[PDB]
RNA sequence: UAGCGGCGAGUACACUGUACUUGC
RNA sequence: UGCAUACUUUUCCUCCGCCGAAAGGCGUAGGUAAUCUUUAUCAAUAUAUAUCGUGAUGGGGAUAGAUUAUUGCAAUUAUUAAUCUUGAACGAGGAAUGCCUAGUAAGCAUGAUUCAUCAGAUUGUGCUGACUACGUCCCUGCCCUUUGUACACAC
């Protein structure tokens, strides 16, 4: 018997849990979904308790971690990005990018808007980091999904 | 200078038809004439609540609160002390901090309300926690509300 | 039964789920009970150093509670319940007679 | 600082006036002639 | 026989009721002379002045009135009354009176019908008051 | 009439009765209000007929209220913490009194004693 | 019909300087019983004339130091020295507020030069000279705040000396007359 | 250990593991600092 | 002292140091220029203190 | 004077003493103070009358002044005495 | 879990409903 | 009095009935909450009547003294707190300074945050609804076209 706004609480709590803990584990794949292999998650879990852009930005961080150019790594992610039927897509990296000289570079295309409600509800978002030799790797990855319309179009037949 | 011409037909059946400060007065007058009350020989040398912090300087005001209680009793027919303080509330200054109200004291109130008691106004029952007006009582105050209202109207 | 979420579309459509169901049942039921949203707030301020101008943000919890009373059978409703829900949702039971 | 005392239109700051008198005894002469503020009679 | 009608103007709201009687009119249980400001009270007496008594003689308009301020319960019970007149009017006593009754409201003034909807502005911050920033010391 | 003159200053001849009473000791008002209400002297008068058996009546109230019903704790001065207990002590006496315990406080040389001492209030005037 | 704190239905009103009358406004339309008209007064230029003089007149009053937003002693304030000024002068109160606001305000400023007032421009002067003797009276002067407005209104009428609103349009004007 | 079951040495943010600006309204108990970025996935929503 | 009447026929334009001057084609003969400060709407009455002065159109 | 202080008991000697040290010593003494009280008894019982006592190793700034351990000071030198008794100690650093 | 009522039993006045209590 | 141990459930606001000036203390209604605090009503500006009637006054409360109760193992560097005593400026503020265009200025308050105890802070909420333009670049800071630069870590 726990107050409601309290259940609320720990609904997001908890959520909040499950969340890092996929962050954690999904690490050799991208998302084939949340369960309410599988076994040593479950007893864990248990015991405790009791276009996928992320996928995408993960993979950039593998490709940037295991040692291969930014550049040509870039270019190819934006390939399967086009590929995968995104109307446009936002790479952004920071770190040492081979100098002393902080350096950043954004990768974009197409509309990519940015601001407000409609764009917050219709672009997907996603940011990692990584261990570098000399500092953190920040890789950060928006992507629009295909659009109910968007509210600025307009075309009649 | 205190009548105002009520253009809509009066009913004038209880003392919610009447004005609550000069029922107050009129009926402190009573009290006082009637001696229904002591004093009490306790209540002259305390202020009515911190936050006045000040003299009462009026010599009636144990029976005028007492007759405003009883206003306030029939006004809302289930009132405690938490009722008469928030009901006497008042502001208090607490030195270099600014300005913050406070309820008043509550023995002054409680010993009005045993006095009330004792002479059968008000009563006590687990059902309607609050206090209320005895049936006595109710009869008594509907006949002395008609009685000031035909004294001051005609 | 009162019904209970964090958005409305869900509530909605569990709740017209439920009149179509008491519809087609032909139950004693009682009528929509629209209660007064409950929202749950707490203000924050950006900046986690020190340094900069004082800007502090609103969150907002506006969580639904509605309720309704059929008369039914405790098995067959929570059995259509638990076909149609989604745990998003909680839901609790509570029975009329008259 | 005050000069008036209570030893010698009823309206109080005209009789104080007039008699060169406080408000406090002005208003208690407005009493012992007439036997905060209100409209005049 | 029996309408109900509501008056919303500033925080405080009012709901009437006007019923067949003699002239009763109930501001819960006090009447409306008792308030104690005659300056609002004259605002209240003014439906009753550019309406009529001789037809409120044979009604009984019942009020409540919970929460806000004086000003704004006697806003709020004037248009509730307005409206509940209207209704009335335009129900059970007489029709025809009616159209020259709302004719001489609204010439005299269209706040009586329906109240502003001039309410308090949700505070910003940079400052105590919601349209004051905080002194900036150079 | 007015200009009366007393141990303390009592010029007080317009000004009214209990406003007199206050103003010659006792400034927080109280005191004098709790001598004015045992001695009884009626509030509508002013302070231009005060009476020599009234002056005699506060004084007599003033000597040891303790035997009065003047409680305890309304009782300025309250403990004093010694053998035996203190009383208000009317102004040139309660300020002797008020030397005597800042005497004993100096030779108490405390914290806050030589606060004072070296000349700063006790909680902290945060002149920082 | 209707009258001012059933008294004061003004059926008469001197002719002004044919734009007074429009400017205060006072009117069937504007006819109130007492002070505070919470009514509209932001919507248009002329919404500002629209509203009546004595609400005007009521509302500037209560402006200084604690007494912001006092309008209920403004309201009672006002009402008494309307009866002051009936008792102690014969003429309408009224009347006499009216050849007070037109006598009293200036109508011709200086700023960089001079520059004609605006007949609202004038009213609303009007309205702040007399609150600005109004407030010099009441700043420590014994004497009682409605008796004070009686005075300086029934000068302003009157066009006698004691009125600030008088002596600082003669002001205002003379300064104007002697650069422009 | 000399513990007490009050004050600010009694609880510490269940994330950041710090006693530094720990909020209890409705018994979240979370560091403000983790809390602003966390505020989406618990569910926290600004509107105005 | 004394004025001479006029109305306003239309506002030509705010200008001066800070739009503090409004010029007006005011009243006494006709055509007169003018410069009053304030809010003036099309339907004024002015007032005028000499007759025969004119200020500087810009 | 002192002797009866030093005779009565504690109930007695905290009415004695501000509410704030009724207070005190009702709700708490400790092992801590009884063994210090334990120690001030020894050193003043060993100790010559003809010289004034040691102070108290293991210093603390929270232990109330009891008749019942006349003599102590402080390792600052100011005497505990009647009209010290319920300051408690203090005695730190306020040099100028 | 808010109210609008209807009358079911009323407390006092009006007179050819009301201030205040109880439930469906 | 202490340690070791078995049980109710103390661990939120609290109305009420009592004890206590109060502070606070004692027992219990209610509620995991439009159902109990409380909300058919919790503050203050007021409003109306009485004391006072502009005199650094009785305004003002810096100053400190005696303590009562709780909070906390711990309050001494007098946390908070109820009483009683204490009487600093202040005749409305030089040169400068900030903010402001309508339920808003301004005033009056109040909720919550950190909480064993503590708002003079921060963030909401409400009451009293005013004087005034509805424009100008003269000051300050920015945007523009042209121009002149010996300035490019950029007057």
């Amino acid at each position: 018997p726990i107050s409601k706004k309290r259940k609320f609480i720990n609904d997001g709590v908890f959520q909040a849990e499950l969340n890092e803990f996929l962050a954690r584990i999904l690490a050799e794949d991208g998302y084939s979904g949340v369960e309410v292999r599988i076994r040593e998650l479950t007893s864990l879990v248990q015991k405790r308790f009791f276009l996928c852009a992320m996928a995408q930005a993960e993979s950039l961080r593998y490709k940037l971690l295991k040692g291969l150019a930014v550049r040509r790594a870039c270019y190819g992610v934006l390939r399967h990005i086009m590929e995968s039927g995104a109307k446009g897509c936002e790479v952004i990296v920071s770190g040492k990018l081979r100098a002393q000289r902080a350096k950043s570079m954004k990768f974009r295309d197409g509309y990519l808007i940015s601001t407000g409600e409609p764009s917050k509800r219709f672009v997907n978002t996603a940011t990692r980091s990584a261990q570098l030799k000399q500092g953190v790797l920040g890789i950060k990855v928006k992507i629009m999904l295909p659009t109910s319309i968007l509210p600025d179009n307009i075309s009649v037949l | 200078r205190l009548l105002e011409p009520v253009p809509f037909v009066k009913t004038n059946n209880c003392i919610k038809d009447v004005d609550a400060d000069l029922f107050i007065r009129s009926y402190a007058t009573h009290l006082k004439l009637h001696n229904k009350i002591t004093y009490p020989k306790w209540c002259t040398f305390v202020k009515t609540g911190k936050g006045r912090k000040l003299a009462p300087l009026n010599e009636d005001w144990y029976f005028i609160r007492a007759s405003s209680i009883l206003r306030r009793l029939y006004l809302h027919p289930d009132i405690g002390v938490g009722f008469l303080r928030r009901q006497f509330s008042s502001k208090q200054r607490r030195g270099v901090a600014p300005n913050h109200t406070s309820l008043a004291s509550g023995k002054i109130l409680r010993s009005i309300l045993q006095q009330l008691e004792n002479l059968g106004y008000v009563e006590q029952n687990p059902k309607k926690k609050g206090r209320r007006l005895t049936t006595k009582g109710e009869n008594a105050i509907n006949n002395f509300a008609r009685y000031i209202n035909k004294k001051v109207y005609n | 039964i009162a019904l209970t979420s964090k958005n409305l579309r869900a509530i909605e459509k569990v709740c017209s789920d439920i009149m179509k169901g008491a519809k087609e049942k032909n139950l004693n039921v009682s009528g929509p009970v629209r209660l007064p949203v409950k929202t749950l707030r707490i203000t924050t301020r950006k900046s986690p150093c020190g340094e900069g101008t004082n800007t502090w943000d609103r969150f907002e919890l506006r969580i639904y509670k509605r309720l309704i009373d059929l008369y039914s059978q405790c098995e067959v409703v929570t059995q259509m319940t638990s076909i149609n829900i989604d745990p998003v949702v909680e839901v609790e039971v509570i029975i009329t007679d008259s | 600082k005050l000069n008036h005392a209570v030893f010698i239109v009823i309206t109080p700051s005209a009789i104080a006036e007039k008699y060169k008198v406080n408000l406090s005894v002005a208003r208690a002469v407005i009493n012992h002639l007439a036997d905060s503020q209100k409209l005049y009679t | 026989k029996r309408v109900q009608t509501f008056g919303k103007k500033k925080t405080a709201v009012a709901v009437a009721t006007v019923t067949n009687g003699k002239g009763l009119i109930k501001l819960n249980g006090k009447n409306l002379d008792l308030v104690e400001p005659y300056i609002l009270k004259t605002k209240v007496y003014e439906p009753l002045w550019l309406i009529g008594s001789g037809k409120l003689k044979n009604l009984d308009i019942r009020i409540r009135v919970k929460g806000g301020g004086q000003t704004s319960q006697i806003y709020a019970i004037r248009q509730a009354i307005g409206k509940g007149i209207i209704s009335y009017y335009q129900k059970y006593v007489d029709e025809s009176t009616k159209k020259e009754l709302k004719d001489v409201l609204l010439r005299y003034d269209r706040s009586l019908l329906v109240g502003d909807t001039r309410r308090c502005e949700p505070k910003k911050f940079g400052g105590k008051g919601a349209r004051a920033r905080y002194q900036k010391s150079y | 009439q007015h200009i009366l003159r007393i141990l303390n200053t009592n010029v007080d001849g317009k000004e009214k009765v209990i406003i007199a009473l206050t103003a010659i000791k006792g400034i927080g008002k109280r005191m004098a209000t709790v001598i004015c209400k045992q001695a009884n002297v009626d509030p509508t008068k002013r302070a231009g007929e005060l009476t020599t058996e009234e002056i005699d009546n506060i004084v007599h109230i003033m000597s040891t209220p303790t035997q009065f019903k003047i409680p305890d704790w309304f009782l300025n001065r309250r403990k004093d913490l010694k053998e035996g207990k203190n009383i208000h002590v009317i102004a040139n006496q309660l300020d002797s009194y008020l030397r005597e315990d800042l005497e004993r406080m100096k030779k108490i040389r405390l914290h806050r004693g030589l606060r004072h001492h070296w000349g700063l209030r006790v909680r902290g005037q945060h002149t920082k | 019909d209707i009258k001012l704190f059933k008294k004061w239905s003004y059926e008469e009103i001197n002719i002004a300087d044919l734009s007074l009358v429009d400017c205060i406004a006072v009117s069937q339309k504007a006819c109130v019983y007492t002070p505070h008209t919470a009514g509209r007064y932001q919507k248009k230029r002329f919404r500002k004339a629209l509203c009546p003089i004595v609400e005007r007149l009521v509302n500037s009053m209560m402006m200084h130091g604690r007494n912001n937003g006092k309008k209920l002693k403004a309201i009672r304030i006002v009402a008494y020295a309307f009866e002051i000024i009936h008792l102690m002068t014969g003429e309408n109160p009224l009347q006499v507020f009216v050849n007070a606001v037109q006598k009293g305000g200036p109508r011709e400023d200086s700023t960089r030069q001079a520059v004609d007032v605006s007949p609202l421009r004038r009213v609303n002067q009007a309205i702040y000279l007399i609150c600005t003797g109004a407030r010099n009276a009441a700043f420590r002067n014994i004497k009682s705040i409605s008796e004070c407005l009686a005075e300086e209104i029934i000068n302003c009428a009157n066009e006698s000396s004691s009125s600030y609103a008088i002596k600082k349009k003669d002001e205002i004007e003379r300064v104007a007359k002697a650069n422009r | 250990v000399h513990p007490k079951k009050y004050g600010q040495g009694s609880r510490q943010c269940r994330v950041c593991s710090n006693k530094h600006a720990i909020i209890r309204k409705y018994n979240i108990n979370i560091c403000r600092q983790c809390f602003r970025e966390r505020a989406d996935i618990i569910g926290f929503k600004k509107y105005r | 002292e004394k004025s001479k009447l006029a109305k306003v026929e239309k506002v030509l334009g705010r200008t001066g140091s800070r739009g503090g001057v409004i010029q007006v084609r005011a009243q006494f003969g006709r055509f007169l220029i003018r410069n009053v400060k304030g809010p003036v709407r099309e339907g004024d009455i002015l007032a005028l203190l000499e007759t025969e002065r004119e200020a500087r159109r810009l | 004077d002192l002797d009866k202080l030093l005779d009565l008991s504690q109930d007695e000697l905290i009415k004695l003493f501000k509410a704030r040290q009724r207070r005190k010593f009702q709700r708490g003494i400790s092992k801590k103070a009884k063994s210090l009280l334990k120690k001030i008894r020894k050193s003043k019982k060993n100790c010559e009358p003809g010289e004034k006592p040691n102070p108290v190793p293991t210093h603390l700034r929270n232990m109330t002044i009891i008749p019942e351990m006349v003599g102590s000071i402080v390792a600052t030198n100011v005497e505990i005495k009647p009209e010290m008794i319920g300051y408690y100690l203090g005695e730190f650093s306020i040099t100028y």
